């Protein structure tokens, strides 16, 4: 029965449940990396005494952050516990391939340790660019590693999209439209469009890596009429719509939680919610070269990414102001959910700020490649979708296990982070727009200052993170059972009880047609 | 170069790092604005036992969050790209230099008239003379004459690289196959410092850049003892 | 040949408890056995392979 | 990109004002932009540009149909 | 031209065929189809139909809203919806 | 219990013996591109293999023998097998990107044009164009199947399907002879890669799609389709139109405009 | 569209037939006329030893490392020219 259950699940809410487990664990192996960067960086002078196994932990550290923390964790962790509950659907419309999406990831992250454990691991970046990332300047097996990694993570994020797309458009009741779907349900959809299209294009070109690397192909090699700067195009057509899938499901969550804890039964301007998510979807394809304003290319198509990427502000702005409009006249619930929340709306806004800054192509060539963007992203992207990935575990935590949390202690875990989050990463503006490059395991001596104050954050939040897992574990510990929640009539999610049945919806829903 | 507690650019040496200076300083104010009012709303909506949580009209609302919003980004565009275009335009430079990047150093070549090569890397720290850069000097510097529009034209031998010097507003890729151009005018004499900028391997951190400007008749004189 | 449809519907909807990939009979897990065992001895030989390669040798 | 549902009126209607419109706006915006009257070139009397083997079936017989002295040359130059 | 390809009267089976028999009789048992509301007064509530002794219902109070109200119908007197007050009366087998 | 008309799948083996296979099939690359060895490759295409003829037997099972495809499932795998295509079209798309990057601007060691120096194409009007009369003629058959289906025609259906998969097959003998005689080989710089590496996953495709037909053939012979409930033929056939359309945009892009 | 046929009414299973049998095939028969027809081996150029082909960044993992999959010993010279 175990294994039955849990290796051979075809089940929404118990797949979600292991897609929430191997999300945190890959998370702590992501945290500890990135300690060893900011270890290494905490005094001037080498920590490791081997910059090509720095450069190892800072490719693992992103690899490990994006592919198997954030994407597992919203989309197959809180999109399979959600998305059914959501549209009072039975399960997902492909509830075998779905286990098949959790599965290709344990060996998807096994390759990447292999990658790391073998020669000397890969220190390329998460970028993977040749020819660092080719047969002569990583000769040996790890770049191989790796690039399989990321095609099973592929495989498991497409027919994930594939499923994903299916089950909202095939299995809502048949009255429900749409226009009649919970933001959360759509930003998932979003999501899994945006990596249908896209990962296959990364596909090809970690592929045609592969070729040059194994099969004396040249599609980057200059010497056989090749160019590393196709392969560029290729990862960013991919990378830039990735980093909308990193956060799309959070603005989901956002937009639920805030509502929620307003005390309303609606978001803000749910119509143009939905029309800022489609546009950033779409947007989101014509904006990549952004991430190549230094490689050489002429000024007029400098001049075309810089415009469409400012456009993209426009419809994330609409998101903040609704969620702005939404907290407008609320009976306001300080829960611990609610500062997540709070605390995702600022650090965003903030990082889509410096964001806009580096869209300018002429003040990019300063900051490319520096520190500065180091900041923008990991206040947009990575502390975005820490906060809502913990305001939506903090927030549903009680309807997939049935027990709750200590609040006051989940409120000091969030005061504890919102520093150290802070402390780590406000500095590196400073560091960028002094020029400190990125991917660096030391620096000149006058970089020291703030360096040493972004290592002294990262360990605070290690405390909040310490911390989280002793939560979990009191609440566990204690066995607080839930009886009631305020809102069920617009949070369909909770009308089966905590945990929901593990079938549930096999009487659908009545909704009729007026 | 940088120097400590430093919080924003490297004072600029070129006329083109001068013009971003000035639309940094413009588009901060904006994202401090922006940045503050979303904090001060947040606070604002916080701060109240009024209520009001029956639905809401989001028409007239949502044409002031576009309409503002897109105001705002045109601001920033037009200063933005009337800089990227004066980057562009036809200078006429009195002088070409090259720079290959290398694992784990720059070469130089002056080729214009005579065949002048040479390698830069970086001073170990161990060799430092007293008062020297950790991680920032070179054996060789880029002798160039000041006041003057430089061509350089920037490659690699081997892996990317990516050669830059922040003083001076410059960062160019340099990518085995391809030779990247860019324009180089200093307004003052000087020694103005960078590092590599595009992940090399294990020692992306320690192949540096320095220049040093000089004027025009002592960059010649160096240029003839060079025969 | 024969449509013999109807009496594959009458074995794969026989009330036996049987998941739909054994309902088939012995050669089901035959194959299911067969598929199992290449899977997870090839997993642990290829968990020995990473210990030999994460070693000069 | 998403819904594909139901592609119904109300689905047409939110391309029209959220997608369509709004190129049409932004379009208009780059062109009225890059508008304004650039350089005439200096005129050169090639044989193969301003033909004429029959009068045009208007005014003067020379003059093309939609004929914009600052940027259209006759034959024998551009106009005063 | 010639025969021999199966019809689906002929060999359809399972839970396929319950849904081809019933739709041949008119009956959705199988949820296929959206409701049509009634007028929704106390004289003439919405009657939902239940395999169980409680539903759950969404309502979509007015035509166009995006916003879905959701509550369990119970066996018993009549419910309104807590957002419009139209009628619900769940109707067991 | 249901009183919906969604499948609730029996809990299955094949997700993690599919999960592991993909492990085997990878790491079996790396070993025998860096270690020598073909041992973890072997067991990890003979595991994909088994995993793929079992999952894929099951559905059958499901549906033709239990009759789980109601018309709400049929038309989710609809979708599915759209999106899959669609995600497939993307993954050509950029070897397409490639070879016009290289192509429209060659680089020097090239000599600066294209074909390359030293470089001698196929004849398009040779092979390449007989191949493009095969695939399309196999777009004409698969669609006579289709309506002998859809009128209840056994024997029609089957020599048009037949016909269909004779076609992939000589398509598939044709490339394989195209590839011996090539005078130019992968390695041949970005000609050679651009040219093997996607008309390569052209030809994975047409063996899959050849498969995915056969395996409906013998479906058919078996009775397993009704007149009007067949979507495993559907399906192929959408697959054998979209390896169709590729080829037709690999024939003009890379044998004809690239000649 | 520059076409030239007619029957439309009703595309059943008869028409595609017709198709397959009046039009597709014997495309197929003409093809494969024209093919065997300009088959043949063609002089093989003279061997000139361009760095841009023949590239040979690491072994192959079969043979002697040295040799394409589909090598050729006809038509494929190796990187030092023609085999014997
Ligand atoms: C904003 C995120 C929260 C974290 C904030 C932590 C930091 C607090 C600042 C909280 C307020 C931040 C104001 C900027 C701090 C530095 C002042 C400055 O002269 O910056 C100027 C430039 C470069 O300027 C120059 O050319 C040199 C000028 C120096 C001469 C005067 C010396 C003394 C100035 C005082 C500086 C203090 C050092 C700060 C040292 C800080 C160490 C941690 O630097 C930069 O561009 C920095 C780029 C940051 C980009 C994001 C901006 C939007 C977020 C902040 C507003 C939201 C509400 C905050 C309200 C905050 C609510 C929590
Ligand atoms: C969650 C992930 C995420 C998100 C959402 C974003 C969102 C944005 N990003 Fe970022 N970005 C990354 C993750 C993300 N980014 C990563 C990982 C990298 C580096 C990759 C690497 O090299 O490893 C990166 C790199 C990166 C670069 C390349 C810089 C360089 O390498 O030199 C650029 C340049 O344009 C950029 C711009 C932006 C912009 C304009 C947005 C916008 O979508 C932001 C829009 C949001 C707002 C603007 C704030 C809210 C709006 C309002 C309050 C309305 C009013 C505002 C105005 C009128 C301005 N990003
Ligand atoms: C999601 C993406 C993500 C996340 C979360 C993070 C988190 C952190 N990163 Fe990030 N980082 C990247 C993505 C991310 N990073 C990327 C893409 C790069 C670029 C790589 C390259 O250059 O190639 C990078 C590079 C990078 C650098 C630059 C290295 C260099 O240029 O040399 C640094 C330096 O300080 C840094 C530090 C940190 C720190 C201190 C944290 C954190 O310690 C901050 C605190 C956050 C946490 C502790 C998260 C904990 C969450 C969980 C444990 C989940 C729990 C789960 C459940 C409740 C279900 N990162
Ligand atoms: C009959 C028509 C063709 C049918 C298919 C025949 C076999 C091709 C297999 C296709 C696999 C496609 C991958 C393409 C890789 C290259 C193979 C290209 C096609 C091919 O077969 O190319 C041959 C080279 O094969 C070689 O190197 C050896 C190739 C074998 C090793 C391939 C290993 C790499 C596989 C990696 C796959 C990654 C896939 C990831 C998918 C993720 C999606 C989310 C060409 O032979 P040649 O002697 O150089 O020149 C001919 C000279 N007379
Ligand atoms: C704005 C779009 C519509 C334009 C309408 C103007 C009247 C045209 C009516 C029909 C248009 C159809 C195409 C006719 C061919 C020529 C017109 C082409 C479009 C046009 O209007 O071309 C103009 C010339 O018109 C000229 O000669 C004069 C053309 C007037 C006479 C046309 C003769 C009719 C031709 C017979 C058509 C037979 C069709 C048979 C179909 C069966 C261009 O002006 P320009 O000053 O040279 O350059 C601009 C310099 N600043
Ligand atoms: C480089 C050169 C460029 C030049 C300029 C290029 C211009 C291209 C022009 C594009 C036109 C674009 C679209 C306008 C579309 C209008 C068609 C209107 C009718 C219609 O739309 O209804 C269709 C009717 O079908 C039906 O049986 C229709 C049946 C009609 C029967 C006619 C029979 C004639 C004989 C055919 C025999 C063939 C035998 C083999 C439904 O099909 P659909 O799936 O929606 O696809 C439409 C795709 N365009
Ligand atoms: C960076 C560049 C961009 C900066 C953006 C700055 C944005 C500032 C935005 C300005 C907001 C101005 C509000 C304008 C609309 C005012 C509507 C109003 O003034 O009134 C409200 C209407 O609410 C309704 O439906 C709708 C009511 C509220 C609609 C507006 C809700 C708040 C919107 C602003 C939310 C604050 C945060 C925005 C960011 C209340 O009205 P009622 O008729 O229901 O009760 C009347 C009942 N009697 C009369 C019959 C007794
Ligand atoms: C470098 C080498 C890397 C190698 C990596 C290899 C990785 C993976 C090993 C793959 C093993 C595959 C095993 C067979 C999987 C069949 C899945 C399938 O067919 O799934 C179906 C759904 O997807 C549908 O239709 C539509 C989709 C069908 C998808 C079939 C499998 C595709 C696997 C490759 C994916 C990437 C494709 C390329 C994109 C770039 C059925 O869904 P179930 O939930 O099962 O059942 C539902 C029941 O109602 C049916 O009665
Ligand atoms: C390698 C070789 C693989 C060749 C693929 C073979 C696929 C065989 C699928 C058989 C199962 C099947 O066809 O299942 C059908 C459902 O389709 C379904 O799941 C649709 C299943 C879609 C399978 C899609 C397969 C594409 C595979 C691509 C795999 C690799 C691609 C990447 C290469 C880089 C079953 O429904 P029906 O047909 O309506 O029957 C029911 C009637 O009898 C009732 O009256
Ligand atoms: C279902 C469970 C299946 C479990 C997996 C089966 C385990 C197989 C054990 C055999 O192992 C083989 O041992 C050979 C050594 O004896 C190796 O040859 C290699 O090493 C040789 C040197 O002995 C060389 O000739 C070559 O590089 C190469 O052939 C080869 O790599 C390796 O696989
Ligand atoms: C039922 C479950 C149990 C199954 C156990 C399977 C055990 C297989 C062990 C044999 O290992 C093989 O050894 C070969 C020789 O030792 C290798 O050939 C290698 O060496 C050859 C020498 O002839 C070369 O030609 C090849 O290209 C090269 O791949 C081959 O790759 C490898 O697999
Ligand atoms: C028409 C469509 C849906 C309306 C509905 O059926 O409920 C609505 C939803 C969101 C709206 C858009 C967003 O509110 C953002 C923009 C707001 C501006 O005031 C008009 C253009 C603008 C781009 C809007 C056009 C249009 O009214 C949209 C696209
Ligand atoms: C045996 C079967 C008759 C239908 C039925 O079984 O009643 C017939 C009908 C159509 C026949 C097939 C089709 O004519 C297509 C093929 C024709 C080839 O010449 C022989 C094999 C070939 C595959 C045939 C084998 C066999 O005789 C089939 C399969
Ligand atoms: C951001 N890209
Ligand atoms: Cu050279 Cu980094
Ligand atoms: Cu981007
Ligand atoms: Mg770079
Ligand atoms: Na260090
Ligand atoms: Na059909
Ligand atoms: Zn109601």
């Amino acid at each position: 029965m175990f294994i039955n259950r849990w290796l051979f699940s075809t089940n929404h809410k118990d797949i979600g449940t292991l897609y929430l487990l191997f999300g945190a664990w890959a998370g702590m192996v992501g945290t500890a990396l990135s300690l060893l960067i900011r270890a290494e960086l905490g005094q001037p002078g080498t920590l490791l005494g081997d910059d090509q196994i720095y450069n190892v932990v800072v490719t693992a550290h992103a690899f490990v952050m994006i592919f198997f923390m954030v994407m597992p964790i919203m989309i197959g962790g809180f999109g399979n516990w959600l998305v059914p509950l959501m549209i009072g659907a039975p399960d997902m419309a492909f509830p075998r391939m779905n286990n098949m999406s959790f599965w290709l990831l344990p060996p998807s992250f096994l390759l990447l340790l292999a990658s790391s454990m073998v020669e000397a691991g890969a220190g390329t970046g998460w970028t993977v660019y040749p020819p660092l990332a080719g047969n002569l300047a990583h000769a040996g097996a790890s770049v191989d590693l790796t690039i399989f990694s990321l095609h099973l993570a592929g495989v498991s994020s497409i027919l994930g999209a594939i499923n994903f797309i299916t089950t909202i458009i095939n299995m809502k009741p048949p009255a429900m439209s749409q226009y009649q779907t919970p933001l959360f349900v759509w930003s998932v959809m979003i999501t899994a469009v945006l990596l249908l299209l896209s990962l296959p294009v990364l596909a090809a070109g970690i592929t045609m890596l592969l070729t040059d690397r194994n099969l004396n192909t040249t599609f980057f090699d200059p010497a056989g009429g090749g160019d590393p700067i196709l392969y560029q195009h290729l990862f960013w057509f991919f990378g830039h719509p990735e980093v909308y899938i990193l956060i799309l499901p959070g603005f989901g969550m956002i937009s639920h939680i805030v509502t929620y804890y307003s005390g309303k039964k609606e978001p803000f301007g749910y119509m143009g919610m939905v029309w800022a998510m489609m546009s950033i979807g779409f947007l989101g394809f014509i904006v990549w070269a952004h991430h190549m304003f230094t490689v050489g290319m002429d000024v007029d198509t400098r001049a075309y990414f810089t415009s469409a990427t400012m456009i993209i502000a426009i419809p994330t702005g609409v998101k903040v102001f609704s969620w702005l409009a939404t907290l407008h006249g609320g009976n306001i619930k300080w829960s611990p959910a609610m500062m997540w929340a709070l605390g995702f709306i600022f650090l965003f806004t903030v990082g889509g700020l410096t964001g806009i800054v580096l869209a300018n192509s002429s003040l990019d060539i300063v900051l490319h490649d520096t520190y500065y963007v180091v900041a923008h992203f990991h206040y947009v992207l990575s502390m975005g979708a820490v906060f809502a990935i913990m305001g939506g575990f903090v927030h549903w935590f009680p309807l997939f296990s049935g027990y709750t949390l200590n609040d006051t202690w989940a409120k000091i875990h969030f005061a504890i982070m919102f520093v150290g989050v802070n402390m780590t990463f406000f500095p590196q503006h400073f560091l960028g727009l002094s020029g400190m490059p990125r991917r660096y395991s030391d620096y000149p001596d006058a970089y020291t200052m703030w360096n040493t104050i972004s290592s002294m954050g990262s360990f605070i939040s290690l405390t909040a993170v310490m911390l989280m897992v002793f939560i979990i574990w009191e609440a566990f510990a204690s066995k607080r059972e839930v009886l009631t929640v305020d809102l069920t009539t617009t949070n369909l999610e909770w009308l089966n009880g905590c945990p929901p049945p593990y079938h549930t919806f096999e009487e659908p829903t009545y909704v009729n047609l007026k | 170069m940088a120097y400590p507690m430093q919080l924003g650019f490297q004072d600029a040496t070129s006329p083109i790092m001068e013009e971003l200076l000035h639309f940094h300083d413009h588009t901060l104010m904006i994202v401090f604005l922006i940045s503050s009012l979303v904090l001060y709303i947040i606070s604002l909506m916080l701060t109240t036992k009024l209520t009001h949580t029956s639905t809401m009209d989001a028409q007239e609302v949502e044409t002031i969050w576009t309409i503002l919003p897109a105001i705002i980004l045109i601001l920033i565009a037009l200063p933005s790209l009337r800089i990227l275009y004066m980057m562009d335009e036809i200078n006429n430079p009195s002088l070409t230099v090259k720079t290959m990047g290398h694992q784990w150093y720059w070469s130089y070549e002056y080729t214009d008239y005579e065949d002048l090569s040479f390698d830069s890397y970086m001073i170990p720290t161990s060799e430092l003379k007293p008062g020297e850069l950790r991680l920032l000097e070179v054996d060789n510097r880029v002798v160039l004459p000041m006041e003057m529009t430089i061509r350089m034209l920037v490659s690699s031998e081997d892996v990317l690289h990516s050669w830059a010097v922040p003083s001076l507003g410059l960062k160019t890729d340099a990518i085995p196959g391809r030779l990247n151009q860019t324009t180089l005018m200093s307004s003052r004499p000087g020694l103005y410092y960078g590092q590599c900028s595009e992940i090399c391997g294990s020692n992306h951190s320690f192949m540096p850049i320095v220049l040093e400007l000089v004027p025009l008749k002592y960059f010649e004189k160096w240029s003839a003892s060079m025969l | 040949f024969e449509n013999r449809v109807a009496e594959k519907q009458k074995l794969f909807q026989e009330d036996n408890g049987l998941p739909v990939h054994l309902k088939g009979g012995a050669t089901d897990n035959i194959l299911y056995r067969v598929t199992m065992t290449l899977c997870l001895g090839g997993t642990l030989y290829s968990l020995y392979c990473l210990g030999w390669a994460s070693f000069p040798h | 990109k998403g819904d594909h549902g139901g592609t119904g009126a109300r689905t047409w209607r939110f391309l029209t004002f959220g997608l369509a419109l709004p190129s049409v706006a932004l379009c208009t915006l780059n062109s009225w932009l890059h508008s304004g009257h650039r350089e005439r070139p200096a005129f050169i009397p090639y044989h193969h540009l301003r033909i004429r083997t029959k009068p045009f079936s208007w005014g003067d017989g020379n003059h093309t149909f939609f004929h914009n002295p600052r940027v259209n040359p006759l034959p024998t130059g551009y106009e005063k | 031209s010639g025969g021999g390809v199966p019809t689906d009267e002929e060999q359809a089976t399972g839970l396929e065929r319950e849904v081809m028999l019933a739709a041949r009789k008119g009956q959705d048992p199988y949820n296929i189809l959206a409701p049509k509301a009634t007028s929704g007064t106390k004289e003439d509530p919405n009657l939902v139909p239940s395999i169980t002794n409680k539903r759950i219902v969404g309502c979509i109070c007015e035509e166009d809203n995006s916003t879905v109200i959701w509550f369990w119908l119970h066996k018993g007197e009549a419910q309104r919806c807590p957002s419009c007050g139209t009628h619900y009366k769940l109707v067991p087998h | 219990h249901q009183t919906h008309a969604y499948h609730m799948v029996n809990p299955s083996p094949w997700p993690l013996t599919g999960a592991l296979s993909a492990l085997l099939m990878t790491s079996g690359l790396t070993m025998w591109f860096h270690f020598n060895s073909m041992t973890l490759l072997m067991i990890g295409l003979t595991t994909n293999m088994l995993t793929m003829y079992q999952w894929w037997r099951d559905v059958i099972r499901e549906s033709t023998f239990q009759g789980h495809h109601t018309p709400a499932v049929q038309k989710g795998l609809r979708y599915g097998m759209i999106l899959f295509i669609i995600s497939e079209v993307l993954f050509f798309t950029g070897f397409f990107w490639a070879f016009y990057h290289s192509s429209l601007a060659p680089t020097p060691e090239l000599g600066g044009c294209w074909p390359p120096t030293g470089i001698h194409p196929l004849n398009p009007l040779e092979v390449p164009l007989l191949n493009t009369s095969v695939l399309l003629a196999s777009g004409v058959s698969i669609t006579w199947a289709h309506h002998s289906l859809m009128e209840g025609d056994r024997k029609h259906m089957l020599q048009a399907l037949f016909i269909t998969i004779t076609l992939g097959v000589y398509f598939t003998l044709l490339q394989a002879s195209e590839y011996y005689e090539a005078p130019f080989t992968i390695s041949d710089g970005v000609y050679g890669s651009t040219f093997f590496v996607a008309t390569g996953f052209h030809g994975l495709h047409v063996i899959i799609g050849s498969t995915f037909l056969i395996v409906c053939f013998f479906r058919q012979l078996k009775f397993h389709f009704t007149s009007n409930h067949h979507f495993g033929f559907e399906a192929a056939a959408w697959y054998w139109h979209f390896v169709d359309v590729v080829w037709l945009f690999l024939y003009v892009s890379i044998y004809w405009w690239g000649s």
